[PDB]
């Protein structure tokens, strides 16, 4: 896995790869790893399939009896639940995710959750296999308040790098805008991507 | 096992 | 099968004043079995003395080549080996086993025939060649050794002061190890007479 | 192979040997004599690794008869043992040892003294009134330790190690099937046919 | 262990402790870890003791059949070079860890070995167990253009630092100094901060006091 | 039983006249990878204290959550919980000394090693050290990881007992400890530029700066240095 | 794969005479090659006349002596204030031990203090609970070091009377509380120089009927 | 450790060594091996220190309550039965103990167990227990008679002990004696092998391997 | 589980439940045991309004505990079976720890001992 | 531990158990007995671990005892030998298995027969004309496929027995120390003492 | 480390950093990992120090024999002694070189060896520890027949992005230009590129 | 933890 | 060792 989110001046956007590997076979070339656990707020997956798949059906569990209670969750009560479950089961876990979501009051933001179970807040985070090749990329390019556009293409440009030299990523660059206005989703085929 |  | 305690056995030496003594141990064992207790661990070539303690196969080997390079020394230099140039020669042969070394903890001790000075020397079972002014140990008790002497010795002891401290040094040192004692043996050392006394000790 | 005994009296040397040969679950031999004449005045007994024991004491025993024949003269014990104490030491060193552990008893003419020698196979020797190698020393020493005295006879020595066969056969969990006993002492080496 | 070199003005000084240990014993309080590899190249040894006194003996005695050989005087990196290749060739298997300097007609130089047979190049190097003390000190304390006096001093408090903070190393200073146009000056026991406190007891023991069962005089003449 | 994952490096201390100083530079390291670089690895507990944690960061801040937790349980049913009855450092040390022992005999540790510098309520100085084994010890300098081997050294040049304690101002002791800062920059792989430092007097109280850079480094000599030996240009 | 014990270092010391009874640690704490203190104390007064001091793991050290005094505590709840003897607090001590048989405390501990006929004693437990009432104990890194010298010049082993041939041995006598600390000073000096985790300063805990008495001395820092 | 315990026609001596070791290292040469469980029984103590002195001390606690409970003081089986039962239960866990109980009650006369930490329990008249088991074996089944007397049976005891703390280098420090009669048992003092080889050297002729 | 404490105090100082376990006994067939020299005999009665009975099959008055203690009652017949179950197993469990059959009186104090402990325990009678 | 041997004839069924204990390299017994009466036509015989098997065999002997005295009847051999399997087949599967193997020889009263039962650890039962555990079977069975006929006396078998233990004493490694039999037949279970 | 070698129109640059590691601590801040092994053709040594060097000494040794026989050799010739050594020795070695020189015919060349043995002829190349990095950003930053000072800064950049993320790497940023010329040594320290 |  |  590729996986990355991105604040800017209207909101946050996510992104990823969609490879699924089992070995050096892809097991799934049209793989989503941007997962609703909320209206507004999503999780890119990284790590194993099976561990982050369980994970985000327990949050989006967790967030709907919330919502049912005390009204729409933060963001960031939506990363402590997820970091509550990487931290206490970090033996038996293999889960990278990050947590991306919409407020009205806070905007967009970013929580990354790694393999021990911490929470680290950021303008933006990266993640996978395939983000080594891309930290000195996405730091360099990295501005605060782009615009949606900058945002898409920044995104686009970084993680098809990612593509080009992870093995472990590839096929198409799915994408999820999370605004006031709404949650668009957006694709990018390789014939596109993989000429930039 | 399937990875990401 | 650790081979530097298998047989066991402990070695000692000290100067004095105008003296040096060394001693040694009698127990060869094997393990928990003690086999003899008149396996006595210090050697001579002309003035010039050596204990070696750890692996007996060794300590017999050793013996056996030094007494044959000393006494090759001898016929063309046409003088005793002297304990400096005995204590390089004892370096030397063993970095030459290196990677297949001779499991042993050699002590050289004399006097200067020449200048009349005590030396006393100490090796690892590699060669590197510990000088000391006051004291050298070696053997499965060494740390008691250590010990003792640290405590007990004192500076231009006089022979037969020097006799009471390394004795005192060597039979409670072995007697706080299992694999050494079995009875003891002292040389007392001076320019032209050397005097060895057994030890009474507890035989447990 | 396991049990060898030796002990030195007055004026002779006395070795005992196990006679049994045992391999997994069977005894394949109970009258197996482990035991060299190196010289008419030297025995060795051996006890160690199949095939190896042999071997090793037919190729001292080779050794030794080729220095009788070439000087015309028998080696003292004392030479013998440093002999053989020296293939060992080489063998322990070497890419496959000879795991073999003997007794040498001999009848030294020139001292007329009993001499009993015990070397393991690293090639560790010593000289000794009474000696034993594997398990059997942990019964016979401190019975020899109680009941051996410098000045006893030959058929006193053979008493004493009637009592250490007797304890091995009380206390020793494998059936050795009995020992082969032989004297050596000024007039040669003999064997004791009634043990 | 510690050891330190440190360059100078016009020339190179180093300094080491005088500890040697085994296991968490002390075998030796004044051990020699300043060797002579010629009359003005000097190293410093940590490690395996026997493998720097051996390996610093070879290559010292090379040195001195090549000093004849050539009729010049020898230089610092033909025994770094000769160390080296020696080194490598076993693999890290010779655990000597070195730093090596001195004078000669090129100038003063300052290097440091690894056992596996890597070197480098350095105003200032430590090596041993209390080389994190000692760099400490030394990144400290370090300047260019250093005097004689100066590195001395930087050079043994370095030590000491080494000496206090530890465990590995302890008792003496030594020190060696490699100017250039002059002799090189070996201050073996240069600084003695850890004398033995006088004993509270004399343990000399009344004559008698151990029991003997038998005496005898040895002959040691032919 | 644990691995550590993403960690942090040295946290380094001492005494003086009238309080106690603490550093820890801001970065979270994944591996061999300098992850992220805006972790503040200093937590002040109250105006009287402030605990320093190095190794695992999930670890730590599951730790800064328990003493947050125990600032709100003290708050309970206590008048004077910001007077008499406030949290002290030697209060706050023993919980946690407590917590990390039992986490270690339960052979499930939290991996961290842990530095609580304050000032006592009658003035005295406190400092003291526990770690993932829950081994406890008390020293007028304390520093872990490789501040343990670099830092140490240099800060005992300054206080060497416990007489020299009453000798030393805010001044030195601050001055030595950004050399020390410094000095690990240089030598320690996993350390950063950036770093806070935390000074907790009797008098001044609490005073906590963030966004420290090491600074007046020695990098000009390098341009000296070719080759590896021979090497000439 | 985590190792839940750790080795700190030290060494301790008990010596019993007529009527008091000495208990002495160094103050030093260690952890591989490194110092973590210099002055940390381990020999504590716990209450009832008893001194304790458990080296080894300092984190098992200090657990199993506030586990001690704790039991101390509720044994004077429980008992109506009687006053623990020294050979009560060893088999309460056993138990605390042994209790955790199957996940040890990794420390040698020694108790000191004076027996129901005011006479001095010391108590020396094994890691697992196995205890023994001696004239004489050393514990920790160094008791392979001072224990020998100890049975030489506490209980005069290998001392014969001069002239009696070996046959009539040195008799046993209690020492005075100037010979004993003598004696106490002498052997961490000793241990201080050939034992690297060893040093620092030296703590004595002094029992008489009249109560704990304390006293410093330096050692070698290096 | 050397540990033994006989049956005779005077009834049964005890006889142990006092030497405690880890690894090479002599640790003790003063250690209490019998433990006085009550006038008429004795229990031995080989292998782990803490397990014995542990165990056979928590053994007198329940030998106690059984007679507080029964009226009665326990048997030699029932009591040696508690302590293989106990560690029995224990068995894998990695305890290390070779005892033997000994005792003398009216229904059983003299009676010895031998009791180890893998559940072993054997009733028999000789046993030897320890790392020197066999030098003590040596001596004493090479002497021993049923008729010996008091005399020569607490000697040939003694002996057997120093003949394996001579040889064993994990035996050795003194001889503690104990002699079991119809009456109880009787303590017959602590015979340190410091004096006592040389002693019995000279006076037996024995011990010719060592230089006199 | 069901812990009402059935056997309790009344205020005469009487625990009912135990003198109505009384009248049980009362009521049951007459027992007797006699003791004379070298012996001792139990003696039971069977009432005769049951006729048409199996004799051979029927439960016997008198049971073996062990091969050398016997055990009658007087009372109710299903709850006396579960005290010589108890005893039977007791027996068997002394021979195996003590090396020796019960005595006696080792044996009536373990039957009374359970009768008793049914008078202050929870949930039972 | 280590031998036991039945054998079932005519009227009745023989079991030979050996008397050594030993434990390292000392024999600390040789006059052990390797048995249970679990009831007065049923004997057990075992051998194996150290501990497990007297305290398995006193278990199994209480548990039969206690069903005599419940029922006041004798359960047949069959009865015992399918209780004793059954609870070693419990035990493999627990956390610390019995190892523990047992011959039952028994004599039904009802059938007027001599039964013998061989089950090991794993609770393998099987009804034997002849039986043994461990090493002792690689002798004595190929012995017994010859010489053992099913009509055989009392007499004839415990000949038949003496055949087997002879052949033991020839060819095993270790010293056993010799066998206690026991016969099982109508009349009971009785010891034969010179053997 | 990290390493890299970048051709452009008047010939080649070499780059480095100049950390050398043992285990966490830097046993050398002020390393010189660009060495002459001929007049204008120099390697990037990256992996053991100690094998790097006794390499770079033989082929050193290889090409001044060459030299004394045949003139000046050419680059490839060069990367050629390197690969015999590096590919002959597999087993026993742990070195990643970057060959780099400059004739007048061929101009600037650039060959890579790793870990295996292969040879690469690159118009730029990257390895050691800290490369993994800056995969995404040099690709993307790189441009055929770049001038001077484009080409400093490139290597400048690219390494800094590399020492901020690799811990392996760090110190001075060292570089060496091989030109028509001769030969020009660059020293850049962190007060510089840090802040870039 | 000693033996005996 | 040294690494690069
Ligand atoms: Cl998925
Ligand atoms: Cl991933
Ligand atoms: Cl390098
Ligand atoms: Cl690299
Ligand atoms: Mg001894
Ligand atoms: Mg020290
Ligand atoms: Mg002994
Ligand atoms: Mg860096």
């Amino acid at each position: 896995t590729s996986i990355m989110a991105v604040t800017f001046k209207d909101g946050v956007i996510l992104g990823a790869d969609s490879r699924t590997t089992t070995g050096a076979y892809i097991a799934n070339r049209v793989t989503d790893k941007l997962t609703r656990v909320h209206d507004k707020i999503w999780c890119c997956r990284s790590g194993s399939a099976a561990d982050t798949q369980a994970i985000a059906d327990i949050v989006q569990y967790h967030l709907e009896l919330y919502t049912s209670q005390y009204g729409t969750p933060s963001t960031e009560t939506a990363a402590s639940v997820f970091k509550e479950l990487c931290y206490e089961n970090k033996d038996n876990l293999t889960a990278g995710i990050i947590v991306a979501g919409y407020d009205d009051k806070n905007k967009g933001e970013v929580y990354t959750i790694p393999l021990g179970g911490s929470v680290h807040k950021l303008p933006y985070a990266i993640a996978g296999s395939g983000s080594t090749f891309i930290y000195g990329y996405c730091d360099k390019n990295f501005r605060e308040n782009m615009s949606k556009e900058e945002t898409v293409d920044f995104i686009k440009h970084s993680l098809s790098q990612a593509i080009k030299w992870d093995g472990s990523s590839g096929g198409v660059i799915r994408m999820v805008v999370l605004t006031a206005a709404g949650v668009e989703r957006l694709i990018f085929y390789p014939d596109e991507y993989e000429q930039l | 096992a399937p990875l990401x | 099968s650790d081979p530097s305690s298998i047989n066991g056995g402990i070695v000692v030496a000290m100067t004095g004043k105008d003296c040096v003594a060394i001693a040694c141990d009698l127990r060869l064992g094997s393990q928990s079995l003690g086999v003899s207790n008149k396996f006595e661990k210090i050697f001579h070539y002309g003035h010039v003395f050596l204990g070696i303690t750890g692996l007996a196969t060794d300590v017999t080997t050793l013996n056996e080549m030094f007494r044959y390079k000393t006494n090759l020394y001898k016929l063309k230099e046409e003088r005793a080996i002297e304990p400096e140039t005995f204590t390089q020669l004892v370096s030397s042969s063993l970095y030459e086993r290196r990677f297949g070394p001779y499991f042993v903890g050699p002590v050289v001790a004399g006097i200067n025939s020449k200048s009349g000075k005590p030396f006393i020397a100490g090796f690892d079972l590699i060669g590197c060649i510990d000088e000391a002014k006051d004291f050298i140990v070696s053997g499965t008790a060494s740390d008691q050794l250590f010990g003792m002497c640290e405590s007990l010795y004192e500076p231009n002891l006089e022979p037969e002061d020097l006799f009471e401290t390394i004795s005192q040094a060597l039979l409670n040192a072995a007697d706080r190890d299992a694999l050494s004692g079995w009875g003891a043996v002292v040389y007392i050392i001076k320019k032209d007479e050397v005097v060895k006394r057994y030890l009474k000790m507890r035989q447990d | 192979m396991d049990i060898i005994l030796g002990i030195r009296v007055q004026d002779s040397v006395i070795l005992a040997s196990s006679k049994a040969v045992t391999r997994g679950i069977s005894v394949l031999k109970d009258s197996d004599d482990k035991t060299r004449q190196l010289s008419p005045h030297t025995l060795m007994s051996f006890a160690g690794e199949a095939g190896d024991t042999v071997q090793f004491a037919e190729y001292i025993q080779a050794n030794i008869q080729l220095y009788s024949i070439r000087e015309d003269y028998e080696l003292s014990p004392q030479a013998v043992s440093s002999f053989v104490r020296q293939e060992l030491a080489k063998s322990i060193r070497s890419r496959r040892p000879y795991q073999v552990n003997v007794l040498i008893g001999g009848y030294d003419k020139k001292k007329n003294k009993p001499e009993l020698y015990q070397i393991d196979y690293l090639g560790t020797k010593v000289e000794l009134p009474y000696g034993a190698h594997g398990y059997s020393g942990f019964y016979t020493f401190s019975l020899l330790d109680h009941h051996y005295r410098p000045d006893m006879t030959t058929e006193e020595g053979l008493d004493l190690l009637k009592l250490c066969v007797q304890e091995l056969e009380k206390r020793m969990p494998m059936d050795f099937k009995g020992v082969i006993v032989k004297i050596v002492d000024k007039d040669g080496i003999r064997q004791v046919d009634d043990f | 262990t510690t050891i330190v070199g440190v360059k100078f003005n016009n020339g190179v000084v180093i300094a080491a402790d005088t500890r040697s240990t085994q296991g968490p014993i002390v075998a030796d309080k004044n051990c020699a870890k300043l060797h002579r590899i010629s009359p003005k190249i000097w190293c410093a040894g940590a490690g395996t003791a026997a493998d720097t006194e051996a390996v610093t003996q070879l290559i010292g005695s090379n040195i001195e059949l090549h000093s004849l050989y050539t009729s010049r005087e020898p230089r610092v990196v033909s025994a770094l070079q000769m160390l080296k290749q020696h080194l490598f060739k076993y693999q890290g298997h010779i655990g000597a860890y070195l730093i090596v300097a001195g004078v000669d007609p090129t100038g003063s130089h300052l290097f440091s070995i690894h056992a596996h047979g890597s070197t480098d190049v350095g105003y200032y190097l430590s090596l041993g167990s209390g080389s994190l003390a000692a760099m400490a000190v030394l990144e400290s304390h370090w300047k260019q253009d250093l005097t004689k006096e100066e590195a001395i001093k930087l050079a043994s408090d370095a030590i000491q630092a080494g000496i206090w903070n530890d465990l590995g190393s302890g008792s003496n200073v030594d020190v060696c100094v490699m100017e250039i146009g002059k002799d090189a000056e070996y201050l073996r026991n240069y600084l003695t901060p850890n004398v033995r406190e006088e004993k509270q007891k004399s343990y000399k023991f009344p004559r008698g006091t151990t029991a003997v069962l038998k005496e005898s005089i040895v002959n040691i003449c032919d | 039983t644990q691995q550590p994952i993403v960690t942090g490096t040295s946290v380094i201390s001492m005494k003086y006249d009238n309080g106690v100083i603490i550093a820890a530079d801001n970065l979270g390291s994944y591996g061999s990878l300098l992850r992220f670089n805006g972790v503040e690895r200093l937590i002040p507990v109250g105006d009287n204290t402030v605990v320093g944690i190095s190794g695992d960061i999930s670890d730590m801040q599951h730790i800064e959550r328990l003493l947050k937790d125990l600032v709100t349980e003290n708050a309970y049913d206590n008048p004077l919980a910001d007077a008499e009855e406030a949290l002290e450092p030697s209060y706050i040390f023993e919980y946690l000394a407590t917590v990390m022992y039992q986490r270690r005999s339960k052979m499930n540790p939290l991996w961290n090693a842990i530095i609580v510098a304050g000032v006592q309520s009658n003035g005295d100085q406190f400092l003291r050290y526990v770690n993932l084994l829950g081994v406890t010890y008390s020293s007028p300098t304390l520093a872990t990881g490789f501040g343990a081997h670099m830092a140490n050294p240099l800060l005992r040049k300054v206080v060497d007992r416990e007489s020299d304690i009453p000798k030393t101002t805010v001044q030195v002791a601050e001055e030595a400890i950004v050399n020390a800062m410094r000095v690990l920059y240089y030598r320690d792989a996993r350390s950063s530029r950036n770093f806070s430092l935390a000074i907790i007097d009797k008098n001044t109280g609490l005073t906590f700066k963030k966004n420290l850079q090491v600074e007046n480094m020695k990098w000009d000599f390098a341009k000296d240095i070719k080759g590896y030996g021979t090497q000439k240009i | 794969q985590f190792n839940p014990y750790g080795d700190n270092g030290g060494t301790i010391l008990g010596i019993a005479g007529e009527d008091f009874a000495v208990l002495a640690g160094d103050t030093r704490n260690i952890t591989d090659y490194s110092i973590n203190s210099r002055y940390e104390p381990k020999v504590f007064d716990c209450g009832d006349n008893i001194v304790m001091s458990a080296n080894g793991f300092a984190a098992d050290g200090d657990a199993l002596v506030k586990r001690f005094k704790n039991s101390v505590k509720w044994y004077h709840f429980d008992h109506n204030d009687k006053k623990l003897s020294i050979n009560s607090a060893a088999r309460n001590i056993q138990h605390l031990l042994y209790g955790k048989r199957f996940f040890p405390y990794y420390v040698h501990t020694i108790i000191a203090g004076l027996d129901e006929d005011g006479k001095g004693a010391v108590y020396s437990f094994d890691p697992v609970g196995s205890y023994e009432r001696e004239q004489c104990r050393a514990g920790g890194a160094a008791a392979s070091l001072i224990m020998p010298f100890l049975d030489n010049q506490v209980n005069f082993k290998n001392q014969y009377e001069p002239g009696t041939n070996g046959k009539v041995k040195k008799p046993l006598k209690y020492l005075s509380v100037e010979e004993v600390i003598k004696l106490v000073r002498d052997s961490f000096t000793s241990a201080t120089e050939r034992h690297i985790q060893v040093g620092d300063g030296l703590e004595i805990l002094i029992v008489t009927k009249d109560g704990v008495r304390k006293e410093f001395y330096e050692l070698k820092r290096d | 450790t050397t540990t033994l315990a006989f049956r005779f026609q005077g009834g049964i001596i005890v006889a142990v060594d006092s030497r405690a070791t880890a690894g090479n290292w002599v640790a003790s040469q003063t250690v209490k091996k019998v433990i006085e469980i009550n006038p008429f029984l004795l229990g031995t103590m080989a292998g782990g220190a803490a397990d014995c002195q542990f165990w056979e001390t928590w053994l007198g606690s329940q030998c106690r309550l059984h007679e507080l409970r029964e009226k009665e003081r326990i048997s030699v089986a029932a009591a040696s039965k508690i302590l293989s039962n106990l560690v029995y239960q224990y068995k894998g866990a990695g305890l290390s103990m070779g005892t033997m109980i000994c005792g003398y009650t009216r229904k059983e006369g003299p009676t010895i167990y031998y009791v180890d930490s893998d559940g072993t329990r054997l009733k028999g008249d000789i046993f030897c227990v320890g790392s020197g088991q066999t030098f003590a074996y040596g001596v004493l089944d090479s002497n021993y008679k049923w008729d010996l007397s008091v005399e020569d049976a607490l000697y040939l005891g003694k002996r057997s002990i120093l003949a394996a703390a001579h040889r064993d280098a994990y035996s050795g420090g003194s001889v503690n004696l104990y002699h079991v009669t119809e009456d109880g048992w009787i303590y017959h003092g602590n015979h340190d092998v410091g004096e006592l080889f040389w002693k019995v050297k000279e006076e037996e002729g024995s011990f010719n391997n060592v230089i006199g | 589980g069901y812990d009402r404490a059935l056997s309790i105090f009344s205020p005469d100082g009487h625990i009912f439940q135990v003198e109505y376990a009384l009248e049980a006994v009362k009521r049951g067939t007459c027992a007797v045991g006699v003791k004379g020299k070298n012996c001792v005999v139990l003696g039971c009665e069977r009432r005769s309004t049951l006729k048409l009975q199996d004799t051979r099959i029927t439960p016997s008055k008198v049971s073996k505990i062990d091969s050398h203690v016997v055990l009658s009652f007087s009372g109710l017949n299903a709850d006396s079976r579960i005290l010589i179950e108890k005893a039977r197993v007791e027996a068997q469990s002394h021979r195996l720890t003590l090396e020796d059959p019960v005595t006696v009186e080792y044996l009536t104090r373990y039957v009374a001992g359970v009768q008793q402990r049914y008078t202050q325990s929870g949930g039972v009678r």
